[PDB]
């Protein structure tokens, strides 16, 4: 463009690929399996284990050849469903964990 | 580091080539460019001397008040000039008219009596016929020949509209008995600078010869010849202006096209008028 | 510096410009600290330019010059040959060839010689350029001079409504080296400086070039008229005023009787 040396040029570079939309659902899958990895590494220390299991089942095995059309369109709501299984579990853990661990007998009991 | 010696010739060229009226002011501006008077006066003194000697710089002693002109026939080189009419030797400064100590010298003085009536009739005509035209006739008995030296200065320096102009002319009636000669040179330097440069410079230098008769005959003879030649050439200058309008302009910048009427630019833009016929 | 710059301006204002290069040398050898933008203020003469890859004459100026490499509109090349050939709009380059062609015809119409060169470029919406006409005092006449027509075409090219703007800056140097016997050793001359503008709804039949030739020619005529009238008569005014050929002892009484006539006018008014 610069070696052309024609006149006052107005060319504005427009760079945009088509795999961005596919990358969006792939990124949702990234975060899905990532936070699920965190979930199975968290569930040890017990009904939440089976809760994460059934949630991960009902949301991972409905990927539908991970096409971003239905991905966004309906699987986004399915991911929201996964957030509610997970969000609810997290809230429950936080509420009772706070009330129990904040009521330790002594420092050794706290440990 | 430039050598300041070059600036001496720079300011000398500036002084010498300075038109009258446009000299002291821009000369001071040249000093502002130099920021020194000593460096300036290294060559500016000799430049002052000769630049005034040739430009017929007006000088006027109080003892005679003839409004003499700075030349070489009164000059002594020690800032002391002499009267071309009553041979007084007197000191005379050049950045102003500071003149003092009149000392009447002595020479053959015959020619002085001749140029008295010569310059009287001449100066009478020049005063009564030229506004600022004023002359001074120097006299010198060099090489056994009397010399009638006519110096005419004429100016009007009011650059309020960025204009100046001055006339100078020197005519020598070299009294060489029996046949004396009519020698002479003109000097023109006019300048206008309000949005446009105007540098008018011209002259005419001629010489004739005729046998000496007496004082009156040769006086009216020489002055009449120069008089008519100047009026004649002044008329020629007017006609030269007439030659400008028609020849000069159209010799360089014409006024009309080949059809002498107009120019169709779109016809130049296209049509190819017939550039392949002949 | 600043005061010295003002001194140089008055200097050049009163200096004889037939020594522009030597006077410029005096300016450098006198004040080299202000050797920065000498010819920016100081007006320059024109310079000959012959193309070699093409073999056609062109001109040397500011905008064609690239550092030290002048643009040849015959080949559109920078001389000394550089790979720094920053050239403007090629379409406008060809249009410039047509413009300079028409103006070479124009100079062959009103001048029959010299070289015309309007070196332009291509700014944001508009642009500018320089009109260059080099035609000195031809050897055909002993009366000579140096015709240098330097003008600045300033096209503030608008877009909406096929309109544009124009602004002409002007200057034409020339001397009057008339040293004939009837002229003695007559020499006069110089250059002027004027400007004008325009806001034209520029159609296709009358391009910018047409406007250039038009108003430039008009300006030249105004200049020529101004010269021929004001300056020539002005000089003659000073001539006849200082060195007159009019015998007095008459004008006083005649004008006195004329004033008596004015008195008679007042006697009824």
């Amino acid at each position: 463009v610069k070696r052309k040396r024609e006149e006052n040029l107005k060319m504005v570079w427009r760079i945009n690929p088509a795999h961005r939309k596919l990358q969006a659902r792939l990124d949702q899958m990234r975060k899905f399996r990532r936070q699920h990895e965190q979930l199975r590494a968290v569930i040890v220390r017990a009904n939440a284990i089976e809760e994460v299991n059934l949630a991960y089942e009902n949301v991972k095995e409905v990927d539908g050849l991970d096409v971003s059309k239905e991905g966004t369109e309906a699987w986004e709501a399915a991911m929201k469903r996964y957030d509610e299984r997970i969000d609810r579990v997290e809230t429950r853990i936080t509420a009772r964990l706070r009330d129990q661990l904040g009521t330790a007998k002594n420092a050794n009991e706290m440990f | 580091r430039v050598s300041d010696e070059e600036k001496v010739r720079i300011a000398a060229k500036f002084i010498t080539h300075a038109p009258p009226g446009e000299f002291n002011e821009v000369f001071n501006d040249v000093r502002l460019l130099l920021n020194n008077d000593n460096l300036l006066r290294e060559g500016a003194a000799h430049a002052f001397a000769q630049y005034n000697m040739d430009q017929f710089t007006p000088v006027k002693i109080e003892g005679y008040e003839d409004q003499v002109l700075i030349t070489e026939h009164g000059d002594l080189g020690n800032s002391r000039f002499l009267d071309p009419r009553n041979k007084i030797s007197f000191k005379f400064d050049h950045l102003r008219k500071e003149a003092s100590d009149p000392q009447p010298e002595e020479v053959d003085g015959s020619l002085k009596s001749w140029r008295e009536s010569c310059d009287s009739a001449l100066r009478a005509y020049v005063k009564d016929h030229y506004s600022n035209g004023f002359c001074t006739v120097y006299a010198k008995n060099i090489d056994g020949q009397q010399t009638i030296i006519a110096c005419i200065e004429s100016h009007q320096f009011q650059p309020k509209n960025f204009w100046n102009g001055r006339w100078r002319s020197e005519w020598k009636f070299t009294i060489t008995p029996p046949t004396a000669q009519v020698v002479g040179v003109l000097k023109i330097q006019v300048h206008y600078y309000e949005d446009g440069n105007v540098q008018l410079v011209s002259h005419k230098d001629v010489q004739d010869s005729v046998t000496v008769s007496n004082e009156a005959q040769t006086a009216k003879e020489f002055i009449k010849i120069i008089e008519h030649a100047e009026n004649e050439y002044q008329t020629a200058i007017s006609e030269n202006y007439q030659t400008m309008s028609d020849t000069t302009f159209k010799a360089l910048r014409r006024q009309l096209p080949v059809t002498r009427t107009k120019i169709d630019w779109n016809k130049i833009l296209s049509y190819k008028i017939g550039k392949e016929m002949q | 510096s600043d005061q010295q710059l003002d001194c140089a301006l008055d200097l050049m204002r009163r200096l004889p410009p037939q020594q522009i290069e030597k006077n410029l040398s005096d300016l450098i050898d006198l004040v080299p600290s202000l050797c920065e933008d000498l010819l920016s203020s100081v007006d320059q003469p024109l310079k000959i330019a012959r193309d070699k890859v093409v073999g056609k004459d062109y001109l040397l100026c500011d905008y064609n010059r690239d550092g030290d490499s002048y643009r040849s509109p015959w080949s559109n090349k920078y001389d000394p040959p550089l790979e720094d050939g920053a050239m403007p709009s090629a379409r406008l380059r060809k249009l410039e060839v047509e413009a300079n062609n028409a103006f070479d015809q124009y100079r062959d119409l009103y001048f029959e010689g010299g070289v015309s060169s309007v070196y332009l470029w291509d700014l944001d919406h508009g642009f500018a350029g320089v009109i260059l006409i080099k035609k000195a005092g031809d050897g055909s006449k002993k009366i000579k001079g140096c015709w240098d027509s330097i003008h600045v075409v300033e096209v503030q090219e608008k877009s909406s409504g096929r309109t544009a703007h124009y602004k002409l800056t002007s200057t034409v140097m020339l001397w009057l080296q008339t040293n004939k016997s009837g002229s003695g050793t007559m020499n006069l001359g110089g250059s002027l400086t004027r400007q004008m503008e325009k806001d034209e709804t520029v159609s296709d039949c009358s391009p910018h070039i047409a406007n250039i030739g038009r108003l430039v020619e008009d300006m030249e005529n105004k200049i020529r008229s101004t010269l021929n009238e004001i300056y020539f008569g002005k000089t003659k005014d000073i001539v006849n005023g200082l060195r007159s050929v009019q015998t007095f002892a008459d004008k006083s009484k005649q004008e006195a009787l004329k004033n008596d006539l004015v008195e008679a006018l007042k006697r009824k008014q």
